[PDB]
């Protein structure tokens, strides 16, 4: 269950709890105290899951929904059956993303690497709990947050997108979708470029990193250089979400009105606010 | 208490763009001039840090 | 064909969500496997094949043709580690640590641990040396930020153990590598430059304790440094960070502390 | 004598010989929780 | 189906152990979760039906 | 050196780390409650984005 | 509170690295422009040369005559006033033909007629371009995996600019050339064809793009942290594996079990990418021509809790 | 088709049975699941109907 | 049945006793929650109703 | 049960200890959580 | 046979105090369900 | 003697009985707040 | 017709028949499926209107 | 005609095959499926109507 090379790496420490209690792999796994808190919030996660798909009477994995408790509720309990098993799971969900961060930690510390990885990860988590926790907790009820289904978590994503009117005059929004556009453009050229600078023409040698620089200068007349391109692959990923958290957390707290009302500023400016013609008066 | 040149930079700039922001926000009639004025000089001032 | 369904609800749309689900699954195994090409066949803790080695197959091999005439590689191939691994097995039940049998750091196991490449330096697209120091670079200079070189060099115990002298650089890439650091006994140390934080007077070196400087692997050539020496550099700086914790005296280091 | 695993045949039939006891074991208790509910709630 | 033993010197014992642990309890828990999500054979609602615990 | 004492700091130890993790958790629930409180939420407030 | 490889801390400036040369016309190639030390904190600080041969005439020409076209109808609607110009610059756009119309081509110029001369000149510049990626890359000897790459996004846009309206039968259902109308054509797409949402291709292509975003995360904090062994050489782990691509490696088998190679990673980084719009242009395809209601089409089959 | 046994001179023992392990439990599961939708075929509903467990 | 004790000789106590942990909490966790999500057996709820806390 | 101490030259005592209060501290915040939740049992409320 | 490094003898002590657990684990649980049969039965 | 710990058989009794012993006060304490609370609110 | 054994000199036969099997498992399970679609050739409802199993 | 041989020299047979069988299939699949979509050729339900199943 070991690579050619993965014995030399196994080595006790690192670890942020527990010491050595838990310091052993599972198959290729490593568990860790974290993994032990991971693996039992993924698995209590799971079967409240399935165990809400008795509640609600249905077995198709896509009409399975786990709701938030009603607004009525506010941000207090639930009963299980109407809101009461989401805030547990949400919890156990929460529980499981902190800790699978943190065993990534002491993953890192015990091969010697840098601490991107769970800190990229931990950017998730925040925009995780910017829709579960922080935005519902701004507006004061549960039920501001999104049910735990494959299609009934898009419904919460469609309802609350055309709370705003159309929600893609959300500025942060704006911001977010370049970022996310980009980012798939970056990793498209990314893994493109690598695979042609490795997998030439038959025959041909394998190509080093001055031809890709060359490609994509002959392409674009800019090359950003392979500590460049992935450090671009973490900045671009990290922005996307950080102004996708952003655009949320201000949505329903901040801004009340159609999204497209806000960019009415830009017209209203003094110096062209009546200025006739055009599309705007 | 062991702050780089880059990061009291960014420190005074991130106070010269709330300062200057809010000067030409009252001075201009809108907050955008304020804005533009304030992100310009802030952008200007944490671009040049003294090496 | 609006609403014509061949069957029950099986329409067009029904028809390609399904192709693509065969299509992806067939694509997801096509994936897997082409990463099958390192690090297998799976061996057991000692160092023989394991009985398990996975749901998907080995790929057929491929060839990777070298630059400048270095050779080919075909992967899946028989891969050796080349060099005695100085590690003891804690427990007779595999998944368990293996401690190390003496220092880590100097047997070149765990965080500090390195792989036997080609002793070779790496080579630019016209057959040059990749990585140069910038005294024999030509024309390199600094171009922005604090300059490093003359700076003293902390170690993580907060203790000067030498000072920056030259900047090795990447020739294509244009961008620096390593710091050649000179220890106190005269000779020059090399510290990658992703370990070393170059603060406003000093290069704050949080991997390794002052005495641990002299540790570091040399160089055998001053004008160019080999792929091999990259990694015994690379592994043992980094090794530091974990088998340093008790000389480092940082807050964090101590909670963390055994 | 494949030996994927490296038990010998001996080993092999040993560990099996252990592992259908724990099998006659598991499906006994089975016969027997199932005997219980097909009393209680017959689903025939 | 007397040489069933050489299934062992095929497969790992401890990893078939792992896996039959797993199946066996992820199969017994899908099967109480079949019986309770109908309404005949949830014995948590035929009981509360039998002694009138509704009221 | 006493083995009561030890044995009870330990435990102490991780109630503590559970305790300060759980009270820094709550602080950011509570300020997030203070900020929307002090937003003007319940002069205008959205609809129930999924049906309850 | 150490360095976190994000930006570099130091930059060296020798000279301009003026490319390969294996089969590249170097007449086409221009000169080496400007060094720009903002650039050289992230990356390469090193602007140009860049190559221009006869796809690249012909896709900036058309490229050109495209951004031109809609400038001109955007200072017409201006009424040639730069303050208005300014003012409605995202609120302008060059709408597709009227639905009457069809797919004919006797709009008006004003009406239409515009329209189809500037989306005429992105579909030479688009295609052109996809060629000089393609020859770009037989010229330097490498694989076409960015000309392959490359026409995944371009069966996206001819999809919603292109083929669905030909399908429709109607140029109407085209996107107009705008900031904010593109995003008006999104969300009226949406609505008109009942939650796209429920659109399963829709729903794959927003998987592999939040994967592409996950996938470039993790591959991007990955070789990060990994640079410290130099990992950032990709080519040469892949050549010959060094620490970094062992311990990259170890980190995801230790994390979620499975891993992939220095190689590897970037043909999941491809796909990962390749299929947003993959996926994405069936998805559109089918809207309308298939399917005119995807919430009624999920109920159906079991996406929705009603029938 | 004496000569079937050749099959395990192509074809990996170790991956095939994991493969048929897997293969046989989705397929049972799936047949199962298929009888427990229709209305008929539903052993649980059976009994409820025949036993008039619904009231 | 007296020969189970041989699986300890294939299954290391350290890792089967975290496993087990992990196991039975996670089942004891579970059957609790069941209980409560139903009317009947929530033992909170039948004490309400009972003793009239309403 | 007489053999229960066995179970320290298993698992470190000391990890298990630190394990062992962030596990009681942990499930008497959640039973308590559990409490609040139902409209009885909530002596925050009941009080006021 | 050896994985886990334990002689039979060892695993025989370390079976035997494993049992002791379970049974002692058991009655318990045996208790616990009398209790809740008599104070609401499920059959 | 299986020594994973380290800890003799001594260490591992006296450890032992160190944490029974705050265990029986721990369940003794918890046993009279559930006796406090069953008196002020009786949950069967 | 009698030199197709030369496919297998072209053809890796645990390349074919791996994509073989899946081949003719998801073609029985879609025509399956089509039968199963269909409100006959449905043998699950058509014997249970058979024997009136619903009425 | 006769010299169609000679096309083997400039395809590799291999990646032939493979997309012949699987440009084969696609057709058949793609075919079969068109008739069932017209009320007409959906030999399904021609045979339902002829011996009246529903
Ligand atoms: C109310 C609005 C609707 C909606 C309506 C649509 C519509 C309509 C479409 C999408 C599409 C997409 N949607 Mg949707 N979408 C909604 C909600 C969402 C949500 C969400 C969280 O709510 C997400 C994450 C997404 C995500 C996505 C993407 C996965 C996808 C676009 C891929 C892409 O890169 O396109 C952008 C990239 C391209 C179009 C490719 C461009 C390639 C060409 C070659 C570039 C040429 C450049 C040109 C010459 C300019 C050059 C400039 C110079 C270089 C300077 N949608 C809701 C339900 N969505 C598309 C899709 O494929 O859906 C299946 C699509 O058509
Ligand atoms: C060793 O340290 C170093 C770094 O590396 C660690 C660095 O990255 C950098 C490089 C960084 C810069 C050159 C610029 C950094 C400065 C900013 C972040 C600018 C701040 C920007 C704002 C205040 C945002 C608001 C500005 C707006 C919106 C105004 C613009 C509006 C219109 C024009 C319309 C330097 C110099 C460096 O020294
Ligand atoms: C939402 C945000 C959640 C954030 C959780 C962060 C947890 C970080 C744990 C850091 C532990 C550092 C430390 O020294 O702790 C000592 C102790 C553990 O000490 P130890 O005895 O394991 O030793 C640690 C040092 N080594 C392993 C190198 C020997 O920490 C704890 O008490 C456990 C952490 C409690 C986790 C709370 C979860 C709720
Ligand atoms: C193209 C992008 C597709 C994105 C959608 C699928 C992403 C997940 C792919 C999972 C995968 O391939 O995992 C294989 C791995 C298999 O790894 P494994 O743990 O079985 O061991 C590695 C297996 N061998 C040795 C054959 C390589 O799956 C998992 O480990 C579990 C993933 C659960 C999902
Ligand atoms: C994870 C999936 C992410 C990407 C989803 C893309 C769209 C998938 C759905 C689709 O096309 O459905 C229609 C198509 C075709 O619809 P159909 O009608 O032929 O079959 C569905 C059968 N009924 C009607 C009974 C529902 O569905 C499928 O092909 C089946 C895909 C099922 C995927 C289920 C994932 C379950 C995950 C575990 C449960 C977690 C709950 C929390
Ligand atoms: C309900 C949930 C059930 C989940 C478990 C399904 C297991 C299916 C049967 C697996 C089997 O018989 O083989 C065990 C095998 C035992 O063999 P193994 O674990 O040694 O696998 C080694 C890999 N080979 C042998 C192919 C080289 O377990 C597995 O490999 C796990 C397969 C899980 C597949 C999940 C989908
Ligand atoms: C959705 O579909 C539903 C659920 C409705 C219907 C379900 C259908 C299906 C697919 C059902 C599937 C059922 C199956 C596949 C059941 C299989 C059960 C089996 C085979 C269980 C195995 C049990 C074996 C046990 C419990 C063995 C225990 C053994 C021990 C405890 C002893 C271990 C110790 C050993 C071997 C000592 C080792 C020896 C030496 C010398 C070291
Ligand atoms: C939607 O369509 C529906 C579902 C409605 C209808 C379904 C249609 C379809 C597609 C049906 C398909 C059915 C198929 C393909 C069934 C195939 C079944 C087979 C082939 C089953 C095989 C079973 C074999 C078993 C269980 C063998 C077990 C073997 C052992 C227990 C012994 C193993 C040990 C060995 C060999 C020891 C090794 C020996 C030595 C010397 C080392
Ligand atoms: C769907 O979900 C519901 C709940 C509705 C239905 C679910 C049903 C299912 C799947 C139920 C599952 C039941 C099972 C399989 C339960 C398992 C029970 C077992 C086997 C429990 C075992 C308990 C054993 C214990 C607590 C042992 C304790 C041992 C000790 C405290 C002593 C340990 C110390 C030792 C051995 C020291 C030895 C050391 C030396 C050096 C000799
Ligand atoms: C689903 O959740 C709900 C709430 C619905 C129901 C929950 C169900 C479940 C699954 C509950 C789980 C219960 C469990 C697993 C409880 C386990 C309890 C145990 C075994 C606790 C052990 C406690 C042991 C302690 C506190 C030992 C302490 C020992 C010492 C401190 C050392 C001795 C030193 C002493 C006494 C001196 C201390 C010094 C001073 C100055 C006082
Ligand atoms: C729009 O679409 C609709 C449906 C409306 C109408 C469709 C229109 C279209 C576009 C139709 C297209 C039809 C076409 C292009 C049909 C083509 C058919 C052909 C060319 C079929 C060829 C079949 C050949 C076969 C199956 C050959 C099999 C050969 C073997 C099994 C033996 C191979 C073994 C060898 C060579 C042994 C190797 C020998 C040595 C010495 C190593
Ligand atoms: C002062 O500024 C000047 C005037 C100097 C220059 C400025 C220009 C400006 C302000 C340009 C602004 C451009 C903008 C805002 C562009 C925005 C473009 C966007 C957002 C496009 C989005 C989607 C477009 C798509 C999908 C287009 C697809 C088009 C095709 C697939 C081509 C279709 C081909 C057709 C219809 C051929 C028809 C013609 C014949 C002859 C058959
Ligand atoms: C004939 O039977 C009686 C006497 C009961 C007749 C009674 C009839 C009536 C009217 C009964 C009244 C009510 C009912 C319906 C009672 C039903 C009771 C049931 C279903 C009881 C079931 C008990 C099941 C138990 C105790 C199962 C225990 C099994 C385990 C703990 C699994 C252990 C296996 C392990 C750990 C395998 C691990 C192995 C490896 C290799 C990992
Ligand atoms: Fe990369």
């Amino acid at each position: 269950a070991l690579l050619s090379f993965e014995r030399k790496y196994r080595v006790p420490g690192g670890t942020l709890v527990g010491g050595n209690l838990f310091d052993f792999w599972v198959g290729p796994f490593y568990v860790g105290f974290f993994g032990v808190a991971t693996f039992f919030f993924a698995a209590l996660g799971i079967i409240l899951i399935a165990w809400s798909a008795v509640l609600q009477g249905t077995w198709n994995p896509q009409l399975i929904s786990v709701y938030p408790p009603a607004l009525e509720y506010g941000l207090g309990g639930a009963p299980l059956a109407k809101g009461g098993l989401w805030q547990i799971i949400t919890i156990c969900a929460t529980g499981a993303f902190v800790s699978w961060a943190l065993r990534e930690v002491e993953i890192c510390r015990k091969l010697g690497i840098g601490y991107h990885i769970p800190f990229a990860f931990a950017f998730a988590i925040l925009a995780y709990l910017t829709l579960v926790l922080f935005r519902p907790v701004m507006m004061g009820a549960w039920g501001y947050a999104f049910p735990y289904g494959i299609w009934t978590h898009l419904d919460w994503v469609s309802n609350t997108g055309y709370t705003y009117g159309n929600f893609h005059y959300n500025p942060a929004h704006m911001i977010a979708i370049s970022f996310f556009f980009t980012n798939a453009l970056a990793l498209a050229l990314h893994g493109a470029l690598v695979l042609s600078a490795a997998n030439p023409e038959k025959g041909k040698e394998m190509r080093t990193p001055d031809h890709e620089d060359t490609f994509f200068r002959d392409l674009v007349g800019y090359s950003i250089g392979t500590l460049g391109i992935h450090r671009l692959g973490l900045l671009l990923s990290l922005s996307a979400v950080f102004f996708s958290a952003l655009c949320m957390i201000i949505t329903g707290t901040i801004w009340f009105d159609q999204w497209v009302d806000w960019w009415q500023w830009w017209v209203k400016l003094p110096w062209w606010a009546n200025i006739p013609g055009g599309i705007n008066g | 208490p062991e702050v780089s040149e880059f990061a009291f930079r960014l420190m005074m700039a991130a106070v010269i763009f709330v300062g200057v922001g809010i000067m030409f926000a009252f001075a201009g009639g809108h907050w955008f001039v304020g804005l533009v004025v304030g992100g310009l000089v802030a952008a200007f001032f944490a671009a040049t840090p003294n090496s | 064909m609006v609403g014509v369904t061949a069957f029950g609800n099986f329409d067009l749309a029904s028809l390609a969500i399904y192709s693509f689900w065969i299509f992806l699954a067939g694509l997801i195994y096509y994936l897997q496997t082409e990463n099958m090409r390192e690090g297998y066949p799976l061996e057991n803790e000692d160092g023989t094949p394991a009985a398990n080695q996975g749901p998907f197959p080995l790929p057929k091999p491929k060839t990777f043709i070298l630059p400048h005439g270095r050779g080919t590689l075909t992967v899946p191939g028989p891969e050796s580690e080349d060099r005695p691994i100085a590690l003891a097995r804690t427990a007779v039940s595999e998944g368990f640590p293996h401690a190390p049998t003496g220092d880590p750091m100097k047997d070149g196991v765990g965080p500090a641990s390195w792989v036997a490449r080609r002793d070779l330096p790496e080579l630019d697209g016209h057959g040059h040396n990749k990585i140069k120091p910038m005294k024999a670079a030509a024309g390199f200079h600094v171009s922005a930020g604090k300059n490093p070189i003359g700076l003293p060099v902390r170690g993580c115990d907060l203790e000067i153990a030498g000072k920056v002298v030259d900047i090795w650089v990447d020739i294509p890439e244009q961008m620096a590598r390593f710091l050649e650091v000179e220890l106190k006994d005269g000779s020059t140390r090399l510290l990658p430059m992703q370990m070393v934080k170059v603060q406003s007077n000093r290069v704050h070196v949080n991997a390794l304790s002052s005495d641990l400087f002299a540790g570091i692997p040399t160089i055998k050539s001053p004008t160019e440094v080999t792929l091999l020496e990259e990694d015994k550099i690379c592994g043992y700086v980094a090794g530091g960070l974990m088998y340093a914790a008790p000389k480092r005296k940082s807050v964090v280091a101590a909670m963390l502390a055994e | 004598d494949l030996g994927y695993t490296g038990l010998t045949d001996e080993q092999a039939q040993e560990l099996h010989s252990v592992y259908m006891s724990g099998l006659w074991l598991f499906s006994a208790v089975a016969i027997v929780a199932h005997l219980a509910v097909y009393i209680w709630r017959p689903w025939f | 189906m007397s040489k069933f033993y050489k299934i062992w010197m095929i497969f790992d014992p401890r990893r078939v152990f792992v896996a039959q642990g797993v199946f066996l309890f992820l199969l017994a828990v899908m099967i109480h979760l079949i019986l309770l999500s109908t309404p005949s054979y949830n014995w948590l609602e035929i009981s509360a039906a039998k002694y009138n615990r509704v009221a | 050196t006493n083995l009561r004492l030890w044995v009870a700091f330990q435990m102490m130890k991780g109630a503590g780390w559970a305790g300060g993790v759980f009270f820094g958790t709550l602080l950011l629930i509570g300020f997030f409650r203070v900020v929307g409180r002090m937003l003007p939420i319940q002069e205008n407030q959205a609809p129930a984005p999924n049906i309850t | 509170a150490e360095y976190q490889n994000i930006f570099s801390q130091v930059q060296v400036r020798g000279p301009a690295d003026l490319g390969m040369t294996e089969d590249v016309n170097l007449a086409n190639r221009s000169g080496v422009g400007p060094f720009s030390t903002l650039l050289g904190w992230f990356g390469n600080a090193q602007l140009g040369p860049i190559y221009l041969g006869s796809l690249g005439v012909l896709s900036l020409f058309s490229g050109l005559m495209w951004f031109f076209t809609i400038g001109i109808w955007f200072w017409y609607q201006a009424g040639w006033n730069p303050a208005v110009f300014l003012r409605d610059l995202f609120f302008f756009s060059l709408e597709p033909p009227a639905p009457e119309y069809g797919l004919s081509f006797a709009a008006p110029l004003k009406e239409g007629g515009l329209w189809l001369i500037a989306s005429f000149f992105m579909f030479v510049a688009v295609w052109s371009w996809w060629g000089r990626t393609y020859l770009r890359a037989q010229a330097l000897g490498m694989g076409k995996h960015t000309a392959w790459a490359f026409l995944s996004a371009i069966w996206l846009w001819m999809v919603l600019g292109f083929i669905r309206p030909i399908l429709m039968g109607s140029w109407s259902e085209a996107v107009p050339y705008g900031i904010f109308s593109h995003l008006d054509w999104t969300n009226n797409f949406s609505l008109v064809h009942g939650n796209l949402f429920y659109n399963p291709f829709h729903g794959l292509s927003i998987a592999f793009l939040y994967g592409s975003a996950l996938l470039f995360a993790m591959h991007g904090a990955t070789i990060l942290a990994v640079s410290r062994f130099g990992g950032e050489r990709e080519l040469e782990q892949i050549a010959d594996r060094g620490t970094a691509a062992e311990r990259a490696a170890l980190f995801w088998r230790w994390t979620m079990g499975f891993n992939a190679t220095m190689e590897g990673i970037h043909r999941w980084a491809i796909w990962m990418a390749v299929l947003v719009t993959l996926t994405g242009g069936i998805g559109i395809l089918l809207s309308g021509t298939v399917v005119d209601n995807w919430y009624v089409w999920g109920q159906n089959h079991g996406m929705a809790p009603l029938n």
